[PDB]
């Protein structure tokens, strides 16, 4: 008896670790998890995570060449 | 598709309006120089006996070499009710369309033609300095405009009305903008008279009366034109969308006469090299191909250094690629803009051991890509890395009874598009929130 | 600009760049030159004519930026303008053969800035009378606007034989620039040592130029030459050596390859080793004749707060006797702290500084504009590649995916540790086991490099293969490398830190790295310099390979590619491996259990 509304992302282990980091560093926002590429995330911070993935990537390659 | 859309609008236009295209011998004669060879071979041989033929003989007449590509130039003939196949007397009777037939005839023996070459004035004037260069320059205009780069002289208020409407060239208000869609970047990607019929088709597309035969009888013998000469100011509708094109910059008019310019004739056909960009692992640019324009479409996605006379040079980096991604360009349009601009030496070089790779083997135990990978993989790996994730928003169930909710509401679903996400042993499923019309009925029954 | 020019629509990106505005001549057909006003970075063309004539010039007037197959990138710099100066090339001919080769119109700011590269050449001489620096000018002109200048303290003068070495740069940026040309024959005091070499020796035609860019004039023109590595570098300085016939030493901090130098000297060279003499950690004896040599090493300098009073009489000895040329090797570590006073310490009345990369982590390799002067000459890797004088290399990069269980325990490490904890992957176990199957099966002789000796150590163990790392009993290192290169049966090694540099190995010929420091672009030149020098190299069918097992999601991969662009800008592009086949073909993965993954995760958790 569970049928919930969530937003369901095919994802990767590690950036599955890395919504997990968005957890820690700003907790219970993602709701749960089913494996490495299937996790569930609050619906109204979709966009929100999906900037800080952005910013995710930035600090991991961040690529200057100036 | 260029053809094959024009015809697809052609089949979408109704029957017994198409017999009104199908009246006059320069609509026929376009229509003529649209359908294949094995058609226009077809009605070439019916047009001068008037014998309604049984398909058995053309079955006949037919070697089976080609008989693929006659099925495909007798159901065109048939969808564009220019064939009448009726199995009158049991045998399919052929016939093609008489309007369209007569008027072809016509056209072949210079009969009765009603100016449907042209209403003609016939008093010409120069056009390689005077219609070629106002051509030139209004369509220079506009070619900056889809660029980006501020220009003074912008495109006219119906074309900006289409560039609003349809999904091409979206000039977003909010950001007050027009700004490039990945289909306006497929519209760039296009060949010139490519683009010519993506503008017609979505003026036909919207417009409305403005009679719709006017529009087709009058584009067509616009195409039927030729250069340099004076014609008479025709339609009420044709004149005012004449005008129309005449703000496009395609007609040279002196508010009746009016003088084609060289673009009819591209409308009508088409026309280490121009374009032929030397690749390099160092992702520097040898363009040979100078222009203001080519220095415009290339600064959208490259750093560039400075411009020679034929060989404007720069520097690919991951931030131009990036912000090519992020102008909503398809890394696919950017590597087909690649085969578009490839070089002769590289291409000789890779055809050599092309050759030499296939006398061993075509495996090889790599990725296959043809072109030098040193700059294309480079950035393909870099394209590859673009994208790379697939999000879901909206409903979603889970832990089935078993697989009966798999086979038929989901097999069939896949046939009427309203699932998003297909898994059957996880016994998930997910489909779009608009697409809940008819997923969860059969779920409940 | 010389020209009107209204401005391109999309020109504003052009910012200072639009260098359409200086005309084109009809002459650009056959002439390949185009200019840059403001950065100077000049274009040669590859498929023109007198191009391979005008390079030369590219070289000895502009630095090269790059040489790629279709246009070449040049770019004129001060450093260059005063070599090309130094050997004597006037302005006027000079703007002359550049205008009449270039497509355009030059730029007067360049011409200008060729104008102010006009130096005081020939007009300030130090002159070393038995290790006393006279600093003597041509003319008494000179000294009126030297005394403008008051740091220091035909005409010489005290100066403090150490500040040397600054107020050359002092009068770098005076302009005023001091040049040394040894007047060997005519330096009568100095003895000669008169030695030659056998007929059997061939000198390639790189070599030879090398050879005349110090001797334009005969004098012993001191500076800079940094060749690739395997290129008879040795060789080279031999036939330098030969041809300047005085006393002379040769430096290195190292003891393994200042040995083999030594052999390699006495092997080619008609010096005997009566004239030679070696000095190091280990022994400390010298040769007592008039001229000869004293090959030796910066560990005998570089230290002197704690010495036996037997490196005290030979520092002292080797003091007192004044040299005539002096040879810096691997010079890309002398200017730091204990390391440049070799410098100080040492007068010779010539100078020449040598190393296989001329990169470091920072930029005091600029200091050698006030240390060992100019650059003489250089060689081109792909030159060289392409005609078989070093190898035709295929360069491989191996992206390892990094798992799901040391990717969290990565994001929950510290930041120095996170380096071992992503190097710990059990899927570059598996890779590099099916790599070294798939290899030892092509029969290649493969060489790991590791920043971190235990983990070289634990993956030499875990495929039960000998272990080469900083600290071991030497005994043990040469029982290891005699059955490795004598027995056919040993074929794999796993290398270091010490393992990179300090032996001479061209038997390598397949190499893989796991580890480094985080700008070590020179050292991981130093570890490709290993394969750089195999000599099966003229044959078709050879294309040695190199690899590099690197974990995923990582800063590691800004960490290899800023390594790595350094042997991109050599020329070596790193070809794509990170879906690969035989993967699964292998029957065994090292730690593919997740229990085994969790065992190895269990065991660098107790070490963390
Ligand atoms: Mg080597």
């Amino acid at each position: 008896a569970r049928a919930r509304k969530g937003a369901l992302v095919q994802c990767d282990p590690s950036i599955k670790a890395l919504i997990l980091q968005i957890d820690a560093k700003m907790s219970d926002i993602v709701l749960e998890e089913l494996d490495d590429t299937h996790l569930l995330v609050n619906p109204s911070k979709v966009e929100f995570v999906k900037h800080e993935l952005n910013r995710l990537l930035s600090k991991n390659i961040y690529n200057p060449m100036d | 598709s260029l053809k094959h859309s024009v015809t697809q609008y052609l089949e979408e236009i109704p029957q017994q309006v198409q017999n009104r295209l199908y009246t006059s011998p320069a609509t026929c004669l376009a229509i003529y120089r649209i359908l294949p060879p094995l058609a226009k071979f077809f009605i070439m041989a019916m047009v001068f006996n008037e014998n309604e033929v049984p398909l058995l003989d053309l079955d006949k007449w037919v070697n089976s070499n080609g008989k693929l590509q006659f099925q495909n130039a007798i159901k065109s003939m048939k969808s564009l009710h220019l064939l009448i196949p009726n199995k009158s007397s049991g045998t399919l009777m052929i016939n093609l369309n008489p309007t369209f037939k007569i008027s072809l005839r016509n056209a072949l023996t210079g009969g009765e033609v009603q100016n449907s070459f042209g209403v003609v004035v016939e008093e010409n004037v120069v056009s390689l300095d005077l219609l070629d260069e106002y051509s030139a320059n209004k369509w220079e205009t506009i070619l900056h405009f889809m660029v980006g780069t501020p220009l003074a002289k912008i495109p006219s208020e119906k074309v900006l009305n289409l560039l609003k409407h349809s999904k091409l060239m979206e000039e977003v208000n909010s950001t007050g903008e027009f700004k490039i869609t990945n289909e306006g970047f497929q519209f760039l990607l296009q060949e010139i008279n490519s683009q010519l019929w993506t503008l017609l088709l979505q003026y036909l597309k919207m417009i409305e009366t403005m009679d719709l035969v006017d529009v087709l009888h009058f584009i067509f013998m616009l195409g039927a034109l030729e250069v340099g000469k004076a014609y008479k100011i025709l339609s009420e509708t044709q004149r005012i969308m004449l005008q129309d094109m005449r703000d496009y910059g395609l007609v040279f008019q002196k508010h009746s006469i009016f003088y084609p310019t060289k673009l009819a004739l591209m409308l009508t056909s088409d026309t280490i090299p121009d374009g032929s960009l030397i690749v390099e692992t160092n992702f520097k640019i040898y363009s040979y191909s100078n222009s203001p324009l080519q220095i415009a479409v290339l600064s959208l996605f490259v750093h560039l250094k400075a411009r020679f006379v034929n060989m404007v040079l720069g520097q690919i980096t991951r931030e131009s690629i990036r912000r090519a991604l992020t102008n909503g360009i398809t890394a696919d349009q950017i590597i087909a803009y690649l085969e578009t601009h490839a070089h002769p030496q590289m291409r000789r070089l890779a055809e050599e051991k092309l050759e030499k790779k296939l006398e061993l083997d075509p495996n090889c135990k790599e990725p296959l890509q043809v072109l030098p990978p040193t700059v294309v993989d480079q950035i393909r790996l870099w394209q590859l890395e673009l994208d790379r994730v697939i999000t879901y928003e909206g409903s979603l169930y889970s832990d089935f009874e078993t697989s009966q909710e798999y086979n038929l509401l989901s097999k069939y679903a896949q046939d009427i598009g309203v699932l998003l996400w297909k898994d059957d042993k996880k016994k998930k499923f997910f489909i779009s929130k608009e697409g809940n019309s008819q997923v969860l009925d059969f779920a409940k029954r | 600009i010389p020209a009107d020019f209204v401005p391109d629509s999309v020109s504003g990106m052009f910012r200072s760049h639009d260098f359409s505005y200086l005309r084109l001549r009809p002459d650009h057909a056959s002439r390949p030159l185009w200019i840059s006003p403001s950065d100077g970075r000049i274009i040669l063309e590859s498929f023109s004519p007198l191009a391979e004539q005008a390079q030369d010039f590219l070289v000895t007037i502009a630095e090269p930026i790059s040489r790629p197959s279709h246009i070449h990138e040049y770019k004129i710099t001060a450093y260059s303008l005063y070599a090309a100066v130094s050997v004597g090339l006037e302005t006027d001919d000079i703007i002359s053969v550049l205008d009449r080769l270039s497509k355009v119109p030059v730029a007067e700011s360049i011409i200008n800035f060729i104008k102010g590269a006009t130096i005081s050449y020939g007009k300030v001489k130090l002159v070393i009378k038995h290790n006393r620096y006279f600093v003597e000018t041509t003319q008494a002109d000179i000294l009126q606007m030297l005394l403008n200048d008051s740091v220091i303290g035909v005409h010489s003068f005290e100066i403090a034989n150490e500040s040397v070495e600054v107020v050359k740069k002092r009068c770098q940026e005076i302009d005023y620039p001091v040049l040394e040309e040894y007047d060997f024959r005519n330096d009568h005091r100095n003895p000669d040592l008169d030695i030659d070499l056998k007929p059997s020796t061939q000198i390639r035609p790189y070599q030879e130029k090398s050879l005349s860019k110090m001797f334009g004039n005969g004098r012993a023109r001191s500076g800079i030459i940094v060749l690739p590595c395997g290129a008879g570098k040795t060789l080279v300085g031999i036939t330098a050596a030969c041809t300047i016939k005085k006393s002379v030493i040769v430096l290195c901090t190292s003891s393994v390859s200042v040995m083999q130098w030594r052999q390699q000297f006495l092997q080619w060279c008609t010096l005997q080793p009566e004239n030679c003499a070696v000095f190091t950690s280990d022994n400390k004896e010298m040769f007592q004749t008039e001229s000869g040599l004293v090959v030796s090493t910066y560990s005998m300098v570089a230290n002197t707060r704690n010495r036996s009073h037997d490196s005290q009489k030979v520092m002292d000895f080797l003091t007192g006797r004044e040299w005539g040329f002096i040879i810096l090797d691997e010079v890309h570590v002398v200017p730091a702290a204990m390391f440049r006073r070799v410098v100080s310490t040492i007068a010779a009345h010539a100078k020449l500084g040598l190393t296989a990369t001329l990169v470091r982590e920072d930029d005091k390799i600029g200091d050698l504009n006030f240390l060992i002067g100019p650059k003489l000459y250089e060689a081109n890797w792909m030159e060289l590649s392409q005609k078989g004088h070093i190898a035709n290399v295929q360069c491989a990069e191996v992206w390892c995916p990094m798992t799901a269980e040391f990717y969290q325990e990565y994001l929950r490490e510290t930041a120095r540790k996170r380096m071992l904890l992503y190097i710990m992957n059990p899927t570059k176990f598996q890779a590099c086991q099916f790599l070294i199957q798939y290899h030892e099966r092509r029969g290649d002789k493969i060489i790991v490099f590791s920043d971190n000796v235990y983990a070289l150590q634990e993956y030499a163990l875990k495929m039960g293969k000998p272990f080469i790392y900083g600290s071991t009993p030497q005994q043990e290192r040469m029982n290891i490398l005699q059955n490795f290169q004598y027995n056919d049966q040993i074929n794999t090694i796993f290398l270091s830190k010490v393992g990179d540099t300090s032996i001479d190995l061209p038997e390598a010929t397949c190499l893989i790295q796991i580890s480094s420091h985080y700008g070590s672009r020179r050292q991981e030149a130093q570890r490709l310099g290993r394969i750089l020098r195999a000599k099966r190299r003229n044959d078709e069918g050879f294309n040695a390979f190199f690899y590099s097992l690197v974990s995923k999601d990582t800063q590691e991969m800004y960490y290899s590619t800023k390594r790595q662009a350094f042997l991109v800008d050599q020329g070596y592009a790193f070809k794509v491996i990170t879906h690969l086949h035989g993967m699964e073909n292998i029957p065994n993965l090292a730690y593919a259990s997740p229990r085994e993954r969790r065992e190895l995760l269990q065991e660098v958790l107790l070490k963390n």
